[PDB]
């Protein structure tokens, strides 16, 4: 799914064939390098893309003063009584109205969806 | 003719007073306003 990188030359492995052993194998075509595909699988297509925003939300986003907040859902964690709630954010996201929760205090930075 | 010189008997004009309805009908409008309010909020929150 991911890109891994020569360590000869810090170019890009693409994936070959071993044709001997059939085994997948990641060859650097700047040089002879060859290693081991752990993964065995190269790519992946979420073309329906059901991402997870929080994954994308960082927690400083919680500092920010035109953001509502609402005291009404606690912190999962820590369980403090004022979060800030936002929308998605996110051009492509299909069609989401949904409310992405993030916990105030300091060094918390809990986040949810609900 | 006729007509203008009739209206320079009986008079036509606009005023405030032809602007405003009475204090009840505003009372009305208030609670239809407030009542679509709610009821927006209602589907925000629904859509939330
Ligand atoms: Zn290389
Ligand atoms: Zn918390």
């Amino acid at each position: 799914v991911g890109i891994r990188f020569c360590q000869e030359c810090n170019n890009m492995l693409y994936p070959k064939e071993d044709k001997e052993n059939r085994i997948l194998l990641y060859a650097c075509r700047n040089c002879d390098y060859q290693q081991e595909a752990d993964n065995s699988c190269i790519y992946v297509n979420k073309i329906t893309h059901e991402v997870d925003e929080l994954t994308q939300i960082i927690a400083d986003v919680s500092q920010d003063p035109t953001l509502p907040r609402t005291e009404d859902h606690p912190c999962q964690k820590c369980g403090h009584k004022e979060a800030v709630f936002f929308q998605s954010h996110s051009a492509r996201a299909e069609d989401a109205m949904r409310l992405y929760y993030v916990c105030t205090a300091p060094h918390c930075g809990h986040r949810w969806t609900e | 003719t006729v007509i203008n010189n009739w209206l320079l008997i009986e008079g036509h004009t606009i005023g405030i007073g032809d602007s405003i309805a009475d204090s009840k009908t505003y009372q009305d409008i208030q609670n239809t306003i407030k009542k679509a309010k709610q009821d927006v909020i209602e589907v925000i929150e629904k859509a939330h």
